[PDB]
């Protein structure tokens, strides 16, 4: 009933970095986090990392619903040599959305997941800010990108910011991660032409005992 | 570690109809996770944006928020006469939650001389040990003025206190009062009270003074 | 959502105050409440929030564990204590509503906010004294008069002229504290010159926390 989290940095068990893999849906009333936990892989941080850490350590832990996202017109496997799981890999949680092929127009699209549950959802995505824009353009296609998240009397945009930052170790891009809590029987509406990395999965909090 | 937000100005004169324009600077990059308020005497701050350029339900729309990263702006267009308040950024990015300093949006008009006038303290309140006396400036524009005490021709420091009203919303001016405050012993050891008040609106500073006196 | 706060606080410095936050309308557990203090004449302060159905809280960590806030579901009411009083904590605190659970705090509605007054001083009617008009206070044909409202504790006092009648050139200024621990403000007025002589003018000033009322007549010597 306390977990001691080692390597995976408590903000990683959202996403699932590959040191997170086994605490995707943990349970545990005390959580040990360590010096050498790291919530990502990709080099970036979370948004309001210190309120979201506050949650979890007193959440009991995480149990994971599907969102049930299906796309069509776009690669779903970004991967990068950052976050290793047998060869170049991903966040367990996210999608790295791409374009069908390389620096072809991304679609605009958008996304709607419904809480039906009676809890709040954890609900989690990340903004890609390439290290180039060549780098957005070969990923996305040209022009300009915006991703913006919509619930209930809320609405909020995201604009990538294309920048080469110092590398860690060799990438000079950043993926941070937003986050909101979805209330019971609202919706959240993603619109996006690129530059979003997608929630497969949300997250509820098991509660104490 | 904390985020500081600097805003500018501190202090805005403008008129209605004016396009009025706030920046708000975060020492990081915050994306837009900046909120912006409205604050007026005596009442909570009321959200105006939030997100950096959502407008809030029920908000004029003649208010903008703009930006994203760390240059961030309020801009009011057509300002109304319900416009006149301090307004507050404040991000939402990161903990604590931290807010700029304020930026006061004031009436513009006219420079206005102030009436001076000049009160010696009360019979009642000598017998109880202290002396007050009180300069009033009376109805001015703009609010900055210097008022200084002079007791047998020699100046003072530290031992007065001054408090301003706010703007007035009939004429727009401001009035002012400069309190001091001795004991009655250390009052009763000079013999002329002199007021020295140097505004804008005056050619040369005027002077209000009593003896001690009559 | 309304949100509605307990009463104005006088507490001496070391004590501790716990205020109330109470939310009307629909669904406490649909936001957090957050807590944002402000001292006379100053910014804005963030001291930290709460979502009530989790039961956790976030803090500001210069408060250093002084601040405790709570919530009651079955109330729909929040609390913020804090302990060890100083002079500093004098101070409004609001309440507000955050309908982001902390992932974007923002306060979308507001209490009406609590005045905290940390002080060691004692609770104390004013003392009035008469601005009285002079020579040395007319312009024109016009003269200021004007009450000196010294020595109360705690804040507010109301000033009226004339139980009311009078409203046209009244100024009554923002109170100053002084090194006593007291508060003092004068109220001033302009009238006509001729008329001290026939017009009595009369400062009715009311010290609710002392249950204080004084009517002090202000006259030419």
């Amino acid at each position: 009933r306390t977990v001691d989290l080692g390597q995976c940095g408590l903000l990683g068990t959202i996403t699932g970095p590959p040191q997170c893999d086994q605490f995707l849906e943990f349970s545990a009333d005390l959580i040990i986090e360590r010096r050498e936990g790291s919530d990502v892989c990709y080099p970036g941080k979370f948004v309001n990392e210190e309120a979201l850490r506050q949650i979890l350590r007193e959440s009991g832990g995480i149990d994971k619903e599907a969102m049930g996202f299906t796309y069509s017109g776009i690669r779903t496997n970004g991967a990068t040599s950052a976050c290793r799981r047998s060869g170049s890999s991903f966040y367990a949680e996210m999608k790295w959305l791409l374009s069908n092929t390389d620096n072809a127009a991304f679609p605009q699209m958008t996304k709607s997941y419904k809480n039906t549950r009676k809890s709040p959802a954890l609900i989690v995505w990340g903004i890609h800010h390439s290290v180039s824009t060549a780098e957005q353009t070969k990923l996305y296609g040209s022009g300009n990108k915006l991703v913006t998240v919509g619930s209930s009397n809320y609405q909020q945009s995201f604009v990538p910011s294309p920048g080469a930052r110092p590398q860690v170790n060799g990438l000079s891009g950043r993926i941070d991660f937003h986050w909101l809590m979805l209330n019971p029987n609202d919706t959240v509406t993603f619109s996006f032409n690129g530059a979003f990395i997608a929630p497969d999965r949300a997250s509820f909090l098991r509660g104490k005992s | 570690g904390d985020i500081q937000l600097t805003q500018s100005p501190s202090s805005l004169s403008a008129s209605v109809g004016d396009r009025v324009t706030i920046t708000c600077r975060a020492s990081q990059s915050i994306s837009s996770y900046l909120n912006w308020y409205q604050q007026k005497p005596g009442k909570a701050p009321k959200l105006l944006i939030y997100a950096a350029s959502s407008l809030q339900s029920g908000v004029p729309s003649r208010f903008s928020g703009s930006g994203s990263g760390t240059d961030f702006t309020l801009t009011i267009s057509s300002l109304q006469p319900e416009d006149f308040a301090t307004y507050y950024c404040q991000q939402s990015y990161s903990t604590p939650r931290t807010f700029g300093q304020g930026t006061k949006v004031e009436i513009k008009r006219t420079v206005a001389a102030p009436s001076v006038f000049i009160f010696p303290p009360s019979d009642e309140q000598l017998k109880s040990g202290t002396a007050s006396v009180v300069c009033l400036l009376n109805n001015f524009y703009p609010r900055e003025a210097k008022v200084q005490w002079k007791v047998d021709n020699a100046l003072q420091s530290g031992n007065s206190q001054e408090s301003v009203t706010e703007q007035d919303s009939k004429d727009s001016t401001y009035s002012l009062s400069s309190t001091l405050t001795l004991s009655k012993a250390d009052y009763e050891k000079h013999k002329v009270y002199a007021c020295e008040v140097t505004h804008q609106g005056l050619s040369s500073p005027v002077t209000k003074s009593f003896n001690r006196g009559e | 959502v309304q949100l509605v706060q307990s009463g104005a606080e006088v507490k001496k410095p070391g004590s501790s105050v716990k205020v109330s936050c109470k939310a009307s309308g629909g669904t406490f557990s649909s936001y957090a409440i957050s807590w944002v203090r402000q001292a006379p004449g100053q910014g804005l302060e963030w001291m930290g929030g709460i979502i009530p159905i989790f039961g956790t809280a976030n803090y500001a960590q210069k408060f250093q564990g002084r601040v405790t806030i709570t919530a009651d579901e079955s109330t729909s009411t929040a609390y913020m204590e804090l302990s060890s009083l100083r002079s500093e904590d004098t101070a409004v605190y609001y309440c507000a509503r955050d309908p982001s659970f902390w992932a974007a705090e923002y306060f979308q509605h507001w209490g009406q906010g609590t005045l905290v007054t940390v002080s060691s001083a004692s609770t104390k009617g004013p003392s009035v004294f008469p601005l009285a008009p002079s020579s040395k206070s007319t312009s024109g044909g016009t003269a200021a008069l004007g009450c000196l409202v010294k020595d109360y504790f705690p804040e507010p006092v109301t000033v009226s002229w004339n139980s009311g009648a009078l409203t046209s050139g009244v100024h009554t200024f923002p109170a100053v504290l002084q090194s006593s621990g007291l508060y003092s403000l004068s109220s001033v007025v302009t009238v006509p010159s001729s008329s001290l002589g026939t017009q009595t003018y009369i400062c009715n000033v009311n010290h609710k926390p002392s249950n204080t009322k004084v009517d002090k007549k202000v006259e030419p010597k």
